[PDB]
RNA sequence: GACCACCCGGUGGAUGGGCCGGGGGUGUAAGCGCCGCGAGGCGUUGAGCCGACCGGUCCCAAUCGUCCGAGGUCUUGACC
RNA sequence: AGGGACCCGGUGAAAUUGAACUGGCCGUGAAGAUGCGGCCUACCCGUGGCAGGACGAAAAGACCCCGUGGAGCUUUACUGC
RNA sequence: GGGGGAUGACCCCAGGCGGUAGGGGAGCGUUCCCGAUGCCGAUGAAGGCCGACCCGCGAGGGCGGCUGGAGGUAAGGGAAGUGCGAAUGCCGGCAUGAGUAACGAUAAAGAGGGUGAGAAUCCCUCUCGCCGUAAGCCCAAGGGUUCCUACGCAAUGGUCGUCAGCGUAGGGUUAGGCGGGACCUAAGGUGAAGCCGAAAGGCGUAGCCGAAGGGCAGCCGGUUAAUAUUCCGGCCCUUCCC
RNA sequence: UGAGCUGGGGCUAGGAGUGAAAAGCUAACCGAGCCCGGAGAUAGCUGGUUCUCCCCGAAAUGACUUUAGGGUCAGCCUCAG
RNA sequence: ACCGUGAGGGAAAGGUGAAAAGAACCCCGGGAGGGGAGUGAAAUAGAGCCUGAAACCGUGGGCUUACAAGCAGUCACGGCC
RNA sequence: GGUCAAGAUGGUAAGGGCCCACGGUGGAUGCCUCGGCACCCGAGCCGAUGAAGGACGUGGCUACCUGCGAUAAGCCAGGGG
């Protein structure tokens, strides 16, 4: 309001172009070791899937 | 920082009230044209019963 | 046959979800519903529901096979708009914009044999 | 810059820093099973590793050592008595954690799970 | 190193955390024994405690995995 | 050292805004040019930063003058009370 | 302008035709009136949306399709609230900056369990921190259901909410002794008498009004989700009438 | 401990009050409050002034002007006769 | 309504359809919302409801663009649809 | 079948631009109106028998409006229908 502000009204064409880079990436998935569905890598895959380690139950 | 506005229902019926505005002639008018633009309230409510 | 479900007057703001609509649009339903589940934002769980709500009228009303079906179209569009006073220094108010948008997702059976 | 200085601050200063693990040390021991946030977990194993570690040295020291950090008169028993044996052949390692798939809302962090090995 | 990028590792692995050893800092821990009415003092005792630095060690954690990615436009020129 | 600034999730303003496809030099032009001439340089789009320029924003210059504009004040200005 | 006598509107002919302030002359379109007891219209009015078509120098007029769903209005004349791009114009709508600053004290948080479609944000538990001449408690102003409980989450809450001071509904405020009034007077106000002023009105002795001052009889416990010196229990007083 | 501070109840105001005096204060702007009215005050000043085509097409000088960035007459444009 | 202690200021906001026939029931959903069914001459007349212009924001398609430089148009040729 | 020096040319859009189609937003345009405006008639006072204007109430369930007043959506009588 004060010190700067804008000197002109940007085009569709220069606000558009800044989120050129705004494009979400789809999350990383890999299908779990036994459990049916797919998880994040190096995580406790939510239907219980780990062995040697816990898993808090679906079960 | 203490403001314009501290309320004090007295005051508040000793001045604007009406009793207060029937007094004085000016008052009288000023009901006279509250009552004849079909104002809903001619004088500030206030109350503490 | 192509089958849609629309959530309207959603209050999130358009810009904000359309980001996870862009990230199922072609998609198969299989796909589509782990790409929600994972996604970090708030409108996974509107774009998700939308989806569901779309699949359960292609099975239902329009018989599509679950199995066959991808996200064809999808888009949101801008709801009216919740205006709401924002007070500031000086005793300015500024006015704030709740938005809200209309999301669309329209499903269709693959063309595999 | 500032390079090296092993030792994450999360975003606290000291005396709530320390007490963030102390709290989060009785916490684990316990229900010897945790869930935080990634960071606060990865911070949370020496702590602890630690703690056990002189338990196994049984000696009072050793106990009015680890009191400092848990002040209850308890759980120390059960740590020397029922855990600090557990890791008596187990050097080192102690505890492990695990990342969790599930994110907070109107958060969004990372969690991971924090427990004892074994 | 703001995010990004860059670099090193990802079990056929010493990447970090832990544990051990060394360095380093602090400067004689608790407990018990002795002397003193006592505050304290002495011995055990360079003890005890210990962030990053130098290393070691699979005890914990980098599991398991999916995705992208060439088959090579044309003419000529010399050689097959 | 901590609270911000940076990254992620949630919420989400503001002045400003002729339109923009908005570079440097030397000239030129209403005499201080991204926009005209000549040359030089320059793939497209961002993020964090600095503040030289857009004679940057703000406030129809408070100074100055103009107006047979206005107002406060003065006196042996005029004329009243 | 001159002929063409065509007096028409028509032809050849020759000239003029940059243009601000301005002068003049022709027209286009908008609303209303006569034309209208008419005509167009559900086989689709007005308005909208297209058009590479037709006529007009142009302002415009047609025509065709789609939309639309009940009006419209010729030739020819009449009358005007009659054409917008600017007035830091007015009202409204929607953009830009921008997913940017900010989310209101640096007293500070962690985990477990519970409810729930959904929980960092609600409930309980343990741990940790902050006030402690307060950031605790009780009165007076002021506010006026915000109190208690049940059912709720669109909005309000700077995020989230299953919570709330929010939405719906139901309940809850008990006095001879507490405060105020059927008592007193203060400044001041009002004001028979009285005095003054063109009118409105201004003064003014007593009187009257006027209080957080004078005067006056209740202490301790108990109970309700929500009231208690008010209800209850026990001890104790006041005034009025007979 | 004082020309102290403070609650409650009161009085004084617009050319008027109040002021240990700054033209300070009199409801967040006081060299003369606010509201409504006279009022559409006045503004020789700034801004704005909306469809089309056709012809002609200027002045920025003179004289007077409490006049000089405004006017009256003449000059120069236009129309009819 | 709201603003103002007060005098006083002072708005916005009309239209489903001939008739509620205002959408039983089923599916997704906690709801909102929608998809079928159904009503209707018409449901982009479904109650944020006649007509529904413009700004503005999206989805899809044709042509185009990463060694060029500009009041963004125009005049040429050329490719592609 | 390839290789090869020189040279010559395609596709590609992170995103952008113009066009087309369909929506979202928004509520202009048209039509509608029993609200307003204007003139012309008519008509013209009410109040201590307590006016005008109100406060509070009043319904089997009633937030507001309207009506009414503890006889309270109303009581009695005449006339209309
Ligand atoms: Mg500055
Ligand atoms: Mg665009
Ligand atoms: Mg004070
Ligand atoms: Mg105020
Ligand atoms: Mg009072
Ligand atoms: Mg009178
Ligand atoms: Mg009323
Ligand atoms: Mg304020
Ligand atoms: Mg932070
Ligand atoms: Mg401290
Ligand atoms: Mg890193
Ligand atoms: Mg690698
Ligand atoms: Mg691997
Ligand atoms: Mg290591
Ligand atoms: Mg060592
Ligand atoms: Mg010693
Ligand atoms: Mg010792
Ligand atoms: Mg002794
Ligand atoms: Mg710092
Ligand atoms: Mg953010
Ligand atoms: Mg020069
Ligand atoms: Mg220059
Ligand atoms: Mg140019
Ligand atoms: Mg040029
Ligand atoms: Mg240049
Ligand atoms: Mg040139
Ligand atoms: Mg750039
Ligand atoms: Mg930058
Ligand atoms: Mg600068
Ligand atoms: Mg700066
Ligand atoms: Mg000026
Ligand atoms: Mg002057
Ligand atoms: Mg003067
Ligand atoms: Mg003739
Ligand atoms: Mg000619
Ligand atoms: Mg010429
Ligand atoms: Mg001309
Ligand atoms: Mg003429
Ligand atoms: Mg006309
Ligand atoms: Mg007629
Ligand atoms: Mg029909
Ligand atoms: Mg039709
Ligand atoms: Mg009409
Ligand atoms: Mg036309
Ligand atoms: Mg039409
Ligand atoms: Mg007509
Ligand atoms: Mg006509
Ligand atoms: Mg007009
Ligand atoms: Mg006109
Ligand atoms: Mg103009
Ligand atoms: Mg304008
Ligand atoms: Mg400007
Ligand atoms: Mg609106
Ligand atoms: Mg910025
Ligand atoms: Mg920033
Ligand atoms: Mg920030
Ligand atoms: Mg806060
Ligand atoms: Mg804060
Ligand atoms: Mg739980
Ligand atoms: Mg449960
Ligand atoms: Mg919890
Ligand atoms: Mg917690
Ligand atoms: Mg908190
Ligand atoms: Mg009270
Ligand atoms: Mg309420
Ligand atoms: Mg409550
Ligand atoms: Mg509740
Ligand atoms: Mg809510
Ligand atoms: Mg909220
Ligand atoms: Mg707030
Ligand atoms: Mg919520
Ligand atoms: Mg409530
Ligand atoms: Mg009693
Ligand atoms: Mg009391
Ligand atoms: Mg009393
Ligand atoms: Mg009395
Ligand atoms: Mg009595
Ligand atoms: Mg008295
Ligand atoms: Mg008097
Ligand atoms: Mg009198
Ligand atoms: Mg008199
Ligand atoms: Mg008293
Ligand atoms: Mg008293
Ligand atoms: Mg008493
Ligand atoms: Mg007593
Ligand atoms: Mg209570
Ligand atoms: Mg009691
Ligand atoms: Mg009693
Ligand atoms: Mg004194
Ligand atoms: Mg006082
Ligand atoms: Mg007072
Ligand atoms: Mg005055
Ligand atoms: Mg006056
Ligand atoms: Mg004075
Ligand atoms: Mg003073
Ligand atoms: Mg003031
Ligand atoms: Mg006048
Ligand atoms: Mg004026
Ligand atoms: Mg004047
Ligand atoms: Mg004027
Ligand atoms: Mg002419
Ligand atoms: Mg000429
Ligand atoms: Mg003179
Ligand atoms: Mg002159
Ligand atoms: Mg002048
Ligand atoms: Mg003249
Ligand atoms: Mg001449
Ligand atoms: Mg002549
Ligand atoms: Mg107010
Ligand atoms: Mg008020
Ligand atoms: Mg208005
Ligand atoms: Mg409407
Ligand atoms: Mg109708
Ligand atoms: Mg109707
Ligand atoms: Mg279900
Ligand atoms: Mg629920
Ligand atoms: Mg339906
Ligand atoms: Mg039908
Ligand atoms: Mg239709
Ligand atoms: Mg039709
Ligand atoms: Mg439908
Ligand atoms: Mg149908
Ligand atoms: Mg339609
Ligand atoms: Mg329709
Ligand atoms: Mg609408
Ligand atoms: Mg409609
Ligand atoms: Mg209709
Ligand atoms: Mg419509
Ligand atoms: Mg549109
Ligand atoms: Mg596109
Ligand atoms: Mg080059
Ligand atoms: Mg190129
Ligand atoms: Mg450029
Ligand atoms: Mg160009
Ligand atoms: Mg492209
Ligand atoms: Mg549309
Ligand atoms: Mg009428
Ligand atoms: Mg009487
Ligand atoms: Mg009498
Ligand atoms: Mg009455
Ligand atoms: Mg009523
Ligand atoms: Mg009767
Ligand atoms: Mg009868
Ligand atoms: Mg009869």
């Amino acid at each position: 309001a004060k010190h700067p502000v804008p000197k002109k009204k940007t085009s569709k064409a220069r606000r558009d172009a800044r989120r050129s880079h705004h494009a979400l990436t789809p999350p990383t998935l890999v299908p779990c070791p036994e459990c049916k569905a797919m998880k994040p890598p190096h995580t406790v895959c939510p239907e219980c899937g780990y062995y040697a380690g816990r898993k808090v139950l679906e079960v | 920082m203490k403001r314009t506005w501290q309320p004090n229902r007295r005051k508040r019926a000793k001045t604007h009230g009406f009793r207060a505005r029937m007094r004085t002639p000016g008052g009288r008018k000023v009901l006279k044209r509250r009552r004849q633009k079909g104002r809903w309230r001619l004088t500030p409510a206030v109350r503490k019963r | 046959m192509e089958a849609k479900a629309i959530a309207r007057y959603v209050r999130i703001s358009p810009r904000k979800v359309r980001l996870v609509v862009d990230l199922i649009r072609g998609k198969s339903l299989e796909e589509a519903r782990n790409i929600l589940r994972y996604t970090n934002k708030r409108g996974a769980y509107f774009v998700a529901k939308v989806l569901e709500s779309a699949a359960a009228n292609a099975v239902n009303n329009h018989d599509m096979l679950e199995d066959r079906l991808y996200v064809k179209a999808a888009y949101v569009d801008e709801g009216p708009a919740l205006k709401r006073v924002l007070p500031r220094a000086r005793g300015r108010a500024d006015i704030i914009k709740k938005r809200t948008s209309h999301i669309t997702v329209i499903l269709g059976e693959k063309h595999g044999k | 810059m500032r390079h090296l200085k092993s030792g994450r601050k999360l975003n606290r200063h000291s005396s709530h820093r320390l007490a963030l693990y102390r709290n989060q040390a009785k916490s684990l021991l316990t229900h010897g099973r945790i869930t935080t946030t990634v960071p606060k977990a990865k911070e949370l194993r020496g702590f602890v590793d630690h703690l056990i570690h002189l338990a196994k040295r049984g000696d009072l020291h050793a106990r009015r050592l680890v009191l400092r950090d848990l002040q209850d008169v308890k759980l120390v028993r059960k740590l020397f008595d029922e855990i600090a044996p557990r890791y008596r052949d187990r050097q080192g390692g102690y505890t492990r954690v695990l990342k969790l798939a599930e994110r907070r809302r109107g958060d969004g962090a990372p969690l991971a799970l924090v427990e004892l090995v074994e």
